């Protein structure tokens, strides 16, 4: 019921994500923005996690078959609809036969797309979110092509205030942060570190000052998780996302807070990122923060 | 001895001095099933000597997972046959592994075959085991395709998917370790004894 015309670079059907095999090596993958993925959704009525299009630079084209609502979040492509101009955080209306063109956007980087009923795509193992290096989930574990339609789900105009993005992110040190010199200790909160080309949906690779470890002793394979940031030999830090390794051997410096984690998403390729030294105290009221705020959008 | 660090404010790692044993994972797995029974434990990643419990209510339990997964773990409270399609195809550096070892292709796949190995922890990707103590006369220096059986080291193992490698290929597996259609997706689970069954 969901036809595409251009899908654009990195497109894929994104949701909550595959949680509980992180044990047996499986990713849980999900929207990068999991704030932006929960508000259209919430948006449309559908459950916050309900299954919903992650676009990295906008240039998507989809035409609507069935009548019902819609939704975009993100960053803002400056979408048309067949002869108006719609925007981000509404639920705006949809009829059958008309086209909803992004552009590339000016600021920032994904932008998400939620209809009413959800995307009806195949479960698989409790999520519908498309893990490409695995090749499960989504639309045959790949990425949206042309000509390609995705069946919607069957439902059962407030616009919602978004979440302001930018390049200041709350990183809490350690386990490895007493391993490295004063020099690298400082420089990790005081230089900025630019995004590299390399930064995908698994993890980020930062341009920066060199980071020196004092310490050479080799690193046990331990469990990772989302926003974990790694020192490899280099001394350039990779910041680990949703597609990352469930398992790695490398020194870890920091580990950013899952209410800034969305941050990162949005971040352009050739923008600066910088680290603001936090506290577990302040690290859990901004979790609940972002938590409570979405229970205020779950009152409209 | 025992070591508690938060990692971020969602979990906490346990881990244990650089001389590994499998005694200490035998107690890691104890407690990965113990860990998992409950509601407030999202998930229970181990590793080598090491288990990350992440956490759904990390605001009240945080600091108490300092103070409950040290005394947990001073407590401390299946097998599975491979079949392995040696050289050929599956293995072309059957050839290479069987010069360095200075040891025949028959030789490198009886003595492969023959150590019955338990599955310290699963990562990478999905479904792969990380099989420990492997022969010391079969170590050796270093797309794949899906289920194929290397060599890289000391580690020993079968690739699930179909991703760029670096260790030597000694053989091929019909056998999916990752299926995600099935019924148990992974075939393998932390504590199983994994035994390779040769073919040809």
């Amino acid at each position: 019921m969901l036809k595409i015309i251009r899908a654009g670079m990195y497109t894929t059907v994104q949701d909550g994500g595959r949680h509980g095999f992180r044990q047996s090596g499986i990713s849980h993958c999900g929207a990068l923005d999991m704030p932006a993925l929960r508000i259209a959704n919430l948006l449309v009525g559908n459950d916050a996690n309900a299954p919903a299009l992650e676009i990295t630079l906008g240039q998507l084209t989809v035409e609507f078959e069935t009548d019902g609502w819609f939704a975009l979040t993100g960053a803002g492509c400056e979408a048309r609809l067949d002869d108006n101009a719609v925007w981000t955080g509404w639920r705006l209306p949809m009829k059958a036969g008309q086209r909803l063109t992004l552009k590339r956007p000016q600021h920032g980087m994904r932008s998400y797309l939620a209809v009413a009923g959800g995307i009806d795509v195949p479960p698989v193992m409790g999520s519908c979110s498309t893990d490409l290096k695995v090749g499960i989930g989504g639309l045959e574990g790949r990425l949206l092509k042309d000509g390609d339609r995705l069946p919607i789900g069957k439902s059962k105009a407030q616009g919602v205030k978004q979440l302001l993005w930018g390049n200041r992110i709350r990183a809490l040190p350690g386990p490895e942060y007493h391993e490295f010199d004063r020099a690298s200790q400082d420089a990790f909160w005081r230089s900025p570190w630019q995004l590299s080309s390399q930064s995908n949906r698994m993890g980020y690779r930062l341009q920066g000052q060199i980071l020196k470890r004092t310490t050479d002793r080799e690193l046990l394979s331990h469990g990772l998780l989302p926003g974990v940031v790694q020192v490899p030999h280099n001394g350039q830090p990779i910041v680990l996302m949703n597609d990352a390794q469930t398992t790695g051997g490398y020194p870890r410096i920091a580990c950013i807070i899952e209410a800034d984690m969305y941050h990162l998403a949005q971040i352009p390729l050739g923008q600066p990122i910088h680290f603001v030294q936090c506290s577990l105290e302040e690290a859990l009221k901004a979790r609940q923060d972002q938590q409570r705020y979405f229970e205020q959008l779950a009152w409209r | 001895r025992a070591r508690c660090y938060l990692i971020g404010e969602t979990a906490v790692v346990l881990e244990l001095e650089p001389p590994v044993t499998l005694a200490s994972q035998k107690r890691i797995w104890r407690l990965a099933q113990r860990l998992v029974d409950m509601p407030n434990v999202v998930e229970a990643i181990p590793g080598m000597n090491n288990i990350t419990v992440i956490l759904r209510n990390p605001e009240s339990l945080a600091l108490d997972a300092i103070e409950r997964l040290q005394r947990w773990w001073e407590e401390s409270e299946r097998f599975i046959e491979i079949p392995v399609v040696y050289g050929g195809a599956g293995g072309p550096d059957l050839a290479v592994v069987a010069a360095h070892c200075g040891l025949s292709e028959k030789q490198v796949v009886e003595l492969h075959s023959s150590v019955e190995y338990v599955v310290w922890f699963l990562g990478f990707q999905p479904g792969f085991p990380y099989l420990g103590s492997l022969p010391e006369q079969l170590h050796t220096p270093r797309l794949v395709p899906a289920g194929s059986v290397g060599i890289g080291g000391p580690q020993t193992g079968v690739y699930p998917l179909a991703t760029p490698g670096g260790w030597q290929l000694i053989g091929h597996t019909s056998l999916s370790l990752f299926d995600p259609a099935r019924d148990e997706p992974i075939l393998l689970r932390p504590g199983d004894s994994v035994r390779f069954v040769p073919q040809k």
